[PDB]
């Protein structure tokens, strides 16, 4: 209830003007050099 | 004379006599290399390895496939597509079951990324290292080296994490969100938007079919955000790509102030996108 308000609104101004980076937005694969943070591990195995 | 030397290591091969056709082909190898005869010796290491993968002496093969990439590196070979392509040709002969198949792959990849522009290898190649490390039950490599690949292998990756997601037969939010979230901070965190965009798509679209979820779909310029009544860290998640993309502080401060637990729960990367969308320090 409340939170689809806030997720609706929130959408609507965040896209009021068109954001500094477009949908179709990809930075050239070779000018990645940081990969960022390690993400945690699944808190399951995979089975194969 | 190359020709001549193909033809008896085959026959060798033929005849099963695999010890002396290892032996010779070495040797003479060694000759074209001190001879500085790096593309003989290129197509002779090369073919012989192909030769013992596909009559099943991997110990053989992988062992000529790490004297390949050693010449690669000696003969200064640059990454493209006739050099990835003699390497994706032994990939495809490689049995997922190598005890060394994570070594010789981790040697590919070394070669690409010291011979190419890329820092972290050629996405090609990752795009078929990536499927072959996944048969080897390498499920992190995969998703390091599918992430780090091209558009097939964004729909890989989304295939990796729905196949895994639908093994763990639990369906509660925080675990669709472990999931659902490795793709959406991956992709951003290389700053591929188009790729964060169709994953994301992909993924949410087969969870809606697949368990029916209570959801509203919430459309705005262009923009769609599918509202989970039940799912709010999905919520949050499909949020956080369009706010990076504004690069506005005030959102990315306002996002995070609504959804105080889940910004508890992925603090360290969201203090990475601070920087990297928002720069904040
Ligand atoms: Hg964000």
């Amino acid at each position: 209830g409340p939170e689809h308000e806030f997720v609706s609104k929130f959408l609507t101004l965040a896209t009021l003007t068109e954001p500094k980076l477009p949908k179709s937005y990809t930075k050239p694969l070779k000018d990645v050099t940081n990969l960022g943070v390690p993400l945690p591990t699944l808190k399951y195995k995979y089975k194969q | 004379k190359l020709a001549k030397t193909l033809q008896r290591f085959e026959n060798k091969i033929k005849a099963g006599d695999y010890y002396e056709a290892h032996q010779t082909l070495r040797t003479i190898a060694n000759r074209y290399v001190r001879s500085k005869s790096y593309e003989h010796a290129i197509e002779l290491i090369s073919q012989g390895a192909l030769s013992f993968l596909k009559a099943k002496q991997g110990g053989s093969g992988t062992d000529l496939i790490f004297y390949l990439l050693e010449v690669y590196d000696l003969a200064e070979v640059k990454v493209d597509d006739i050099s990835v392509a003699r390497l994706v040709r032994l990939i495809a002969e490689l049995d997922p079951s190598e005890p060394n198949l994570k070594d010789v792959i981790t040697g590919m990849n070394n070669w690409s990324i010291k011979f190419s522009e890329y820092k972290f290898g050629d996405p090609y190649l990752h795009n078929t290292i990536g499927s072959k490390l996944l048969e080897g039950d390498f499920v992190y490599e995969a998703e390091r080296y599918f992430m780090l690949g091209t558009h097939d292998s964004m729909i890989k990756y989304v295939d990796l994490l729905w196949d895994w997601l639908c093994q763990v037969d639990d369906i509660e939010d925080s675990t669709v969100a472990e999931f659902f979230s490795r793709l959406v901070f991956n992709y951003l965190f290389i700053s591929n938007i188009s790729f964060a965009h169709e994953s994301k798509d992909i993924f949410l679209e087969r969870f809606i079919e697949k368990f029916h979820p209570k959801y509203e779909k919430i459309d705005k310029n262009g923009y769609e955000i599918v509202f989970f009544e039940d799912y709010s860290d999905l919520n949050f998640l499909q949020l956080l790509l369009i706010t990076c993309q504004t690069k506005d502080k005030s959102y990315f401060l306002n996002l995070k102030n609504h959804y105080l637990d889940f910004s508890q729960a992925y603090k360290s990367e969201l203090e990475f996108l601070g920087q990297e969308y928002f720069n904040i320090v």
